[PDB]
């Protein structure tokens, strides 16, 4: 029993950060086989920002000026391009840790593990969901441009994210490992800002039903509610549409706790409505959109202690 | 306010 | 920018957990040099598990008793002895990803990173405080036992907890690594509940102070207030008396943010009185008691957003 | 409800 935000084991992703450095800028890299993965950013100096031609820059540089630190070790860069937002640094040597591993792009509304970088040095990891405008809420400092999310599969590390920068309202954006920004932002220090966020209306239901499974079920109701009817309800409160897709997600859940998906959705309409009167679910006072289904089956009994 | 390329630059 | 819950890298954990079987009965163990720590409830049938003489059902056991798995190999136990609730199963072979390591035992209000685990392969990671009443609010289902928490300072494991049971609430209860549980709890199906628990003051001020460094100040105001009619609000509320010795170790927060704790202490004192008024911090809408003093710093920048 | 000791019985 419980329920809480569990990121995935960091381990193999840890034996493959590196650091990465080019003049007097620094940041994290990701070395698979023989090839280190970075933002471009670490081409540019503080005054290159806010105007980078980071193609203008890059021209102007060798291997040799691109040092890679592995823990103790030095590796010789031996080629070097840039894809898209990030750079490719062929060395000399393939990394002996390299696990099986995909680059995947994710969608909004999905989750992942972040483990937070500094100079090439894992420092903590979390759990994140990739918001509907395509920011995600973290937490990083300067120097972590570079730490990516992930999830794993069996033994496979499926990579979704590298860091790149934060927005204003202190949200983080970045790109898949192919170098393509989620959403619509752009690696330089200029007045960028997310589009207007939603709340992940498949994820609170998922979250309702893993509250029901750990043995709380305060907020069920006996009504029931159209698709139709609640999406009326979501949009009042900018929650995202509800689909039959997002239903067929559910059923696993909606048959293991005996609660139609539609009648979770009214209760989830009685929530929005009245508030929660000072009660709590699974330890929050808001509704939590930041697990899916597949975290919720994941981490919970496959049995609903009735 | 201006966002912020997070790696460290000196 | 930005606050999560943030586990520490799991990697140099995940090197050292193996699975352990003694009959039917299955869980994860710690391999450390040549020995490996686990649960003594390996021992056990689900018949033993209400009146257990662990110890009777020791000396009817061998070495050849114990089934240790690391990965695809099988290690030969070659010695066993009990340390309380803990069996050390001397191993032929050392494990050579032992990290740097110290078997410590933390304080109620402490926080630390639970590895999950089942049949000896990791499969989460998450932050836990111990509750004052020396419980922690864990994620962890049958096969759990045995999983370990820990801190790491620098490249120093600090283990600090062995999962064993769950009470009645939902809550869990384990011991430090020498097999001394927390708290007053056995290593029986029987019923047993903790103690009544109480909110971790010095943690919720340092959540605050956190987020006025995150440039959030909504919940200031200009009263102070004494240690001791602080103290009086506090136990109206299940809040901890607060000490000097608390008040001093915030006081790196205190100086960074221009925030006296007396000051923070008479904004926490409002906000137990008022509630929040539909507003959050930090993304909740509680007041959040899992964050040390020594959290906030490693994780928040060490300048403020004035 | 009695307490759990989460190993994994057979």
């Amino acid at each position: 029993s419980g329920f809480r935000k569990m990121a995935f084991p960091s381990g193999k992703v840890e034996g493959c950060m590196v650091q990465v450095t080019c003049g007097t800028t620094t940041l994290n890299g990701l070395w698979l086989d023989d090839v280190v993965y970075c933002p471009r950013a670490v081409i540019c100096t503080s005054e290159d920002m806010l105007n980078p031609n980071y193609e203008d820059l890059l021209i102007r540089k060798s291997n040799h000026n691109f040092l890679v630190q592995a823990g103790n070790v030095q590796l010789r860069v031996i080629g070097h391009s840039m894809q898209n937002c990030v750079l490719k640094l062929k060395v000399d040597t393939a990394n002996p840790k390299t696990p099986k591993y995909k680059f995947v792009r994710i969608q909004p509304g999905q989750t992942f593990s972040v483990l937070a970088c500094y100079n090439g040095s894992p420092s903590g990891v979390y759990q994140c969901a990739m918001r509907p405008n395509f920011t995600i809420k973290g937490s990083f400092l300067n120097g972590s441009c570079g730490s990516v999310g992930f999830n794993i599969d069996y033994d496979c590390v499926s990579f979704c994210y590298m860091h790149h920068m934060e927005l204003p309202t202190g949200v983080h954006a970045g790109t898949d490992l192919e170098g393509n920004f989620y959403g619509p932002f752009v690696d330089r220090q200029t007045a960028q800002a997310a589009g207007t966020d939603t709340t992940i209306t498949v994820n609170v239901l998922a979250w309702l039903y893993a509250a029901v499974i750990n043995g709380d079920r305060w907020f069920l109701n006996r009504f029931t509610t159209t698709l139709n009817d609640f999406n009326l309800v979501a949009m009042k409160y900018n929650y995202e549409p509800l689909t039959q897709d997002h239903v067929d997600i559910l059923g696993p859940l909606s048959a293991q706790t005996g609660i139609a998906v539609l009648d979770m959705c009214a209760s989830l309409k009685e929530l929005l409505q009245n508030g929660m009167n000072g009660r709590t679910i699974l330890g929050s006072a808001l509704l939590e959109d930041e697990f899916t289904p597949f975290d919720v089956v994941r981490q919970c009994s496959g049995v609903t202690f009735q | 306010k201006v966002a912020t390329v997070q790696s460290k630059m000196s």
